[PDB]
């Protein structure tokens, strides 16, 4: 339930809840929001995170063929495994993205330090360059349920994904 | 609510030690506490038995079979499947005497009960707490031992296995 | 309530912490159960981390500095003995903990019996508390993290300032 | 070393609270008192500053042997 | 904790900043600057220091203490101004402009990246310091006389208009002018950057690049 | 925050509560020592006292006297810690007999006559027999090698 968050009202089903309902309305077997109401809002920003990065990192894992991107070094045919990458240009390029994410993450902390009191919505960093969400908050919301549901499948799908991997070929 | 009586609390002050709150209501605490018996009386024996095969002692016509998990492993499912059949069959026969404590198979049909054991109350809960914690202890016990087994072969950690002394039995 | 008396643990940085809400339902003796096991565990912690940090710098002046450097190592080379000396006697302590602890007035973790003097009305004891809690805390993730190094990584000595 | 307390140009440390400040929960108002205390007794100065000297001597002594300052001494 | 945070002095939370829309807006950047866009994500601006403090030690006199955006937007403004010139200069040596009646020593440099050795090593180099060292402390002291609050100067107004350029000029174009000092200022700080680490890594051209295939450091 | 305070709250006795004098631990300690324990019997109090003192009594003899390299050493240390236990006895002994007097009457007073003489006892066959025990265990000392 949380706080009105957008989330769960999921027909969604799961037959593996241990303890509760099947269906995935108002998830929460552990309980953790009614226990720490403090940290609903916290929590709702590094779930939209997560999902977020996770649904670039699908993405960023079907295409190993080295497309788009030039240089021997980063040639995907002498990195065959994407997952390689990371150690194989960890001090060339992995270094290069971390400088940018960093700076890019630091300056949200204004934001963060204060969620409660601060008005902002959790995970709305205004963020519409094509100014196209849905005006009506019917579909607002909507809108921003299909985020969540899509996001929480990639973080599950990334695990199977790299896991996978770490047992097969590829 | 308040299961400080029940047998086995933790000592006066911590009551019942229910780190994640599993226990919520009478109902579910028998269902726990029936659990907890069954799993301790079974581990009880289980430890028994792995010892005594550890050590080398052998049925007849079982002389060849190795032990620990091992066992498990290598020797043939048929000669196991008389343990289900063995175990299934009490699984049916043990009877709860209703309206007494969790595990109590008084009503069962052959003749069970504390007996000559216990005569005045006290000494019936001494023997149900010392039950309890007995199964308590074997349970980590067994676990110990098996996952010591995996980790080195020692399952006893500071010995390879007992040497009885039963001078009768001799 | 415990909740709503509590005064020493709560700081700066994050104030109440507690995300998993393991503190939710818990009675007052579960829950200085809890502070005294933290302050416990915390003050282990720090002894331990000065004890490897010292044997890490090879400051081990005792048995003709024959020991290794390596914590872990020199720990299975010391003899029985001494072990057992070192179990029985923080095990005597334990026992006086105990009967200070039944004493009317105890206050969790405290034993030396510094209610007798102060009370946390006073702020400079409730903030020096507080330290004791805030490095303990930290000195317990520090020990978990030092012996990764040493089992895993394969160093025992600082990989963090070591570079100048 | 010489630039640390204050005279007449409002930057330095004043001893009185310097020494004032330093108290703690075993030793009452701490070092309250002493700076009046060697500001206006001259017996006290010459306790502290005979006892360092004497002091130096000793310690002029073992460093001076061990450790010979001049050519031709040892 | 128990004690109020200083998130709520140093952050207007009923406003938020332009550049950065989730962020809230720093409580000091008002728009009374020029070139205010309500950007500052470290909140550095909000910051509660008398920097004039380095000039003049605190301890020596009560001080009202300038505040903190003069002295961020005098390193602004002097930051900028010393790298546009920088700029200049780098590009007309590379040209090859040497001064006017100079000798061997200008003359066989040969690339500006290299001549800050030789130049410190001839000691001309010393020289500069010495001079620019004089500017800096006549100049400076205007900073605590309105630190002092006996004086109204504002930030980089040092009366200094040979040409009158904006001599008589209405103040929105002065202001349109500032903006656009601060604006080409901000430009070559970011610019000299590249002319910088680029030609150390590469090598000194109109492009300054450095040889992607080939090595760098 | 003072952590010493006038003891008992008299400002003019001559003691103070410091840390040392009374803190949990020094309180726990001293109320549980066979001397001050609540319910001991004048012998019994004796006993414990003895039983400590005369097991850590034999070692600086055994180990240190005029026949400590020979095989009969540790025998010599035995007979020589019962020869101080008798000194100490005499003492006690001597001490009850002027600080008490001859006849009593309260009992179960430690400060009596009678309840000395019980607590001498007590030391007595504590001791003797507590080094004894220090003599067996010394004859084999264990390397708890496994
Ligand atoms: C980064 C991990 C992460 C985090 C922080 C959250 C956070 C949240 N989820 Mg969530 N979720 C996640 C991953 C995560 N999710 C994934 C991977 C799935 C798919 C299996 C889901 C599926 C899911 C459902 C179906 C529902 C939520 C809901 C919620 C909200 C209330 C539940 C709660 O007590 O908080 C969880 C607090 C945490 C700290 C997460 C636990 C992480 C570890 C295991 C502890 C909360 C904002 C509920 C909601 O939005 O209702 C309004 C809801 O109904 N989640
Ligand atoms: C693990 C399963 C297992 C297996 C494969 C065997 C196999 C065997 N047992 Mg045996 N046994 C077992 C468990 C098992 N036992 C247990 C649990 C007990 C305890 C009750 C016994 C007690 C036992 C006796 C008392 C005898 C056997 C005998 C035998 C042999 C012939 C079986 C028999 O009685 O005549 C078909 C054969 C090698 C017999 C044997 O070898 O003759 C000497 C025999 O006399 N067993
Ligand atoms: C499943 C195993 C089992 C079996 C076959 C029997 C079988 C028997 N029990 Mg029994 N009994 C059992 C478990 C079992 N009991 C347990 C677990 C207990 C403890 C609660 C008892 C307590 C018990 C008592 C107190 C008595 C029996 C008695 C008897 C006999 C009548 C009969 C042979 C009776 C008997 O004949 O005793 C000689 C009798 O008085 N048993
Ligand atoms: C009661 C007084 C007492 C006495 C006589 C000793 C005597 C000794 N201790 Mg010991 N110890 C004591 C109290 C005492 N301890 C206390 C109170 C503690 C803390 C609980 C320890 C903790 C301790 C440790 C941790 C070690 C010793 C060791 C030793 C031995 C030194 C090495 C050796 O065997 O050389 C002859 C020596 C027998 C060392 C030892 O036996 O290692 C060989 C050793 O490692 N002791
Ligand atoms: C609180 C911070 C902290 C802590 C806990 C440690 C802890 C440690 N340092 Mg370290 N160190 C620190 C700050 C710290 N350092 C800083 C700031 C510097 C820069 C001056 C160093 C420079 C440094 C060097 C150069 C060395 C250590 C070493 C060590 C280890 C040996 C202990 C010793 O006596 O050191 C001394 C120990 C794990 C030694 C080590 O790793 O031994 C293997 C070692 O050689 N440290
Ligand atoms: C602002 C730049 C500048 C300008 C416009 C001139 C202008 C002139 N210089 Mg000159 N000069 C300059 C900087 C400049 N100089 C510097 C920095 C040096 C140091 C090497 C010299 C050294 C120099 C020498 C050594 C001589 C000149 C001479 C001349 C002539 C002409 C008036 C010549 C002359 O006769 O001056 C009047 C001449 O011989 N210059
Ligand atoms: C001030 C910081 C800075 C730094 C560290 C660099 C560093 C670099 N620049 Mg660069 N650059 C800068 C500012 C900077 N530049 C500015 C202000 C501009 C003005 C637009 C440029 C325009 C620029 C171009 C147009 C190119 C570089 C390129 C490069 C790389 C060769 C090198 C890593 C080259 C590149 O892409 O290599 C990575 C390149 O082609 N820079
Ligand atoms: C003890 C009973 C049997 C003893 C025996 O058989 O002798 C047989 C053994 C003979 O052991 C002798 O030891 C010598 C020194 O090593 C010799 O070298 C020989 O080993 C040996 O002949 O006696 C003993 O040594 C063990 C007796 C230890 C007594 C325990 C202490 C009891 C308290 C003594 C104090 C009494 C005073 C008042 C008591 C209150
Ligand atoms: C010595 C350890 C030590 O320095 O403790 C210092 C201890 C605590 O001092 P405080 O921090 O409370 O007081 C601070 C002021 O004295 C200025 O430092 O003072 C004492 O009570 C000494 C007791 C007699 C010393 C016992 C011998
Ligand atoms: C430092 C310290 C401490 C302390 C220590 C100590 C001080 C110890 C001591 C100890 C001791 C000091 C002990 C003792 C013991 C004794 C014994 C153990 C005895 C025994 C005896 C017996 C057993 C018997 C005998 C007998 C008799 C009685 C008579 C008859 C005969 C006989 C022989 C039988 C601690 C750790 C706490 C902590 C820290 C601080
Ligand atoms: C804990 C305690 C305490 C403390 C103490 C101290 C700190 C110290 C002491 C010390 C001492 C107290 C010491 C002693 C010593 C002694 C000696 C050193 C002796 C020796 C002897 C001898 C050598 C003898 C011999 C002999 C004999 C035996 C017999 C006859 C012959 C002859 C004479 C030869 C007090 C009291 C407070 C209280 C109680 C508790």
């Amino acid at each position: 339930f949380a706080n009105g968050l957008v989330g769960g009202e999921g027909p969604e089903p799961m037959p593996f809840n241990l303890v509760g309902e099947k269906n995935a309305k108002n998830f929460d077997p552990a309980g953790f929001s009614e226990r720490a109401p403090e940290w609903i809002n916290w929590f709702r920003e590094a779930e939209l995170k997560h999902g977020r990065q996770a649904m670039l990192a699908v993405v960023g894992m079907v295409v190993p063929e080295f497309v788009r991107i030039p240089g021997e070094a980063f040639s995907f045919e002498a990195i065959p495994n994407v997952l390689d990458a990371h150690d194989a240009l960890l001090d060339t390029s992995m270094k290069q993205i971390l400088l940018w994410i960093s700076l890019m993450e630091a300056m949200s902390l204004g934001a963060l330090s204060n969620m409660n009191e601060f008005d902002r919505e959790p995970g709305n960093f205004g963020f519409d360059p094509l100014g196209m969400m849905p005006k009506d908050a019917a579909k607002a919301k909507e809108m921003q349920l299909k985020e969540l549901k899509n996001g929480r499948l990639a973080m599950v799908a990334i695990g199977g994904m790299v896991h996978g991997a770490i047992t097969t070929g590829h | 609510a308040d299961f400080s009586g029940e047998i086995g609390a933790a000592n006066a002050e911590l009551g019942c030690w229910d780190p994640l709150n599993f226990c919520t209501d009478q109902a579910s605490f028998d269902k726990m506490r029936y659990a907890e018996l069954k799993h301790g009386r079974v581990a009880q024996l289980a430890a028994w038995g792995y010892a005594t095969t550890w050590s080398g002692a052998r049925f007849p016509g079982c002389e060849d079979f190795p032990a620990g998990h091992e066992a498990v492993l290598k020797i043939g499912t048929e000669n196991l499947i008389p343990v289900l059949v063995v175990a299934g069959a009490l699984e049916t026969l043990w009877k709860q005497k209703e309206g007494s404590f969790p595990g109590d198979f008084s009503a069962t049909s052959f003749p069970v009960g504390f007996g000559p054991f216990a005569k005045t109350e006290a000494d019936m809960i001494d023997l149900r707490t010392k039950e309890l914690n007995n199964g308590r202890a074997a349970m980590m016990g067994i676990l110990g031992m098996i996952v010591h087994e995996q980790i080195d072969g020692k399952p006893f950690i500071f010995f390879d296995k007992f040497e009885i002394y039963a001078p009768f039995g001799n | 309530a415990w909740r709503d008396e509590v005064v020493v643990g709560i700081t700066a940085p994050v104030g109440f912490f507690d995300p998993l809400g393991l503190s939710k339902g818990k009675d007052d003796a579960t829950m200085a159960y809890y502070r005294e096991a933290e302050l416990k565990n915390g003050r282990v912690a720090m002894a331990a981390c000065l004890g490897w940090y010292l044997n890490a710098g090879g400051v081990h002046p005792a048995f003709n500095s024959e020991l290794s450097n390596d914590p872990l190592k020199a720990m299975v080379e010391l003899p029985a003995v001494g072990w057992l000396q070192f179990v029985l006697g923080c095990g005597a302590i334990e026992w006086l903990g105990q009967q200070i602890k039944e004493r009317p007035g105890y206050v969790p973790g405290d034993l030396l019996g510094a209610s007798y003097w102060v009370d946390n009305s006073d702020e400079g004891w409730v903030m020096y508390q507080n330290k004791e809690l805030n490095n303990g805390r930290l000195a317990m993730l520090a020990i978990v993290g030092m012996v990764y190094q040493d089992v895993f990584v394969g160093d025992y000595g600082d990989m963090m300032y070591k570079q100048l | 070393a010489g630039h640390m307390y204050r005279t007449n140009w409002g930057i330095g440390h004043n001893m009185k609270e310097i020494l004032e400040a330093h108290k703690g929960p075993f030793t009452g108002e701490g070092h309250k008192g002493l700076y009046e205390i060697l500001t206006t007794s001259w017996h006290a100065q010459l306790a502290i500053n005979l006892a360092m000297m004497g002091s130096l001597s000793i310690i002029v002594a073992h460093h001076m042997y061990a450790m010979p300052p001049y050519p031709y001494l040892a | 904790a128990m004690p109020d945070r200083m998130w709520n002095k140093m952050v207007d939370k009923t406003q938020r900043s332009k550049a950065m829309p989730f962020l809230p807006r720093p409580i000091n950047l008002d728009g009374s600057y020029v070139g205010d866009v309500g950007f500052d994500p470290f909140y550095l601006s909000s910051i509660d220091k008398n920097f004039a403090g380095f000039i003049q030690p605190p301890s020596w006199e009560e001080t009202n203490g300038l505040p903190t955006l003069y002295w961020m937007r005098e390193a602004e403004l002097k930051h900028g101004r010393i790298a546009m010139m920088a700029f200049a200069g780098w590009l007309a040596t590379d040209f090859g402009v040497r001064f006017p009646g100079a000798g061997e020593p200008y003359t066989s440099v040969p690339n500006a990246f290299s001549a800050h050795n030789i130049m410190v090593d001839s000691g001309a180099m010393w020289v500069m310091l010495s001079l620019i060292g004089f500017i800096e402390i006549s100049t400076a002291a205007v900073l605590v006389e309105v630190s002092k609050g006996e004086n109204d100067r504002e930030a980089g107004d040092f009366c200094f208009d040979p040409l009158g350029f904006c001599k008589g000029k209405s103040a929105d174009a002065i202001n349109t002018m500032k903006l656009k000092e601060l604006q080409n200022g901000r430009a070559a700080m970011m610019a000299f950057g590249g002319l910088a680490t680029q030609t150390a890594l590469g090598g000194v051209d109109f492009p300054y690049l450095v040889p992607y295939p080939n090595v760098a450091d | 925050a003072n952590f010493i305070k006038p003891y008992n709250d008299d400002p003019f006795v001559g003691h103070l509560a410091t840390p040392i004098t009374s803190s949990s631990l020094t309180r726990a300690l001293l109320k549980n020592l066979p001397a001050y324990r609540f319910g001991l019997t004048p012998l019994l109090r004796g006993l414990e006292i003895g039983l400590a003192h005369g097991y850590f009594l034999i070692g600086p003899f055994a180990q240190l006297g005029p026949l400590r390299n020979s095989d009969i050493g540790l025998l010599a240390g035995f007979l020589s810690t019962i020869g101080l236990i008798l000194i100490l006895t005499l003492g006690l002994t001597i001490y009850g007999a002027a600080a008490f007097g001859q006849e009593k009457s309260n009992g179960s007073e430690l400060q009596t006559k009678k309840s000395w003489d019980q607590f001498k006892g007590g030391f007595f066959v504590g001791a003797c027999g507590s080094a004894g025990f220090a003599f067996i265990c010394l004859s084999s000392i264990p390397t708890f090698a496994l």
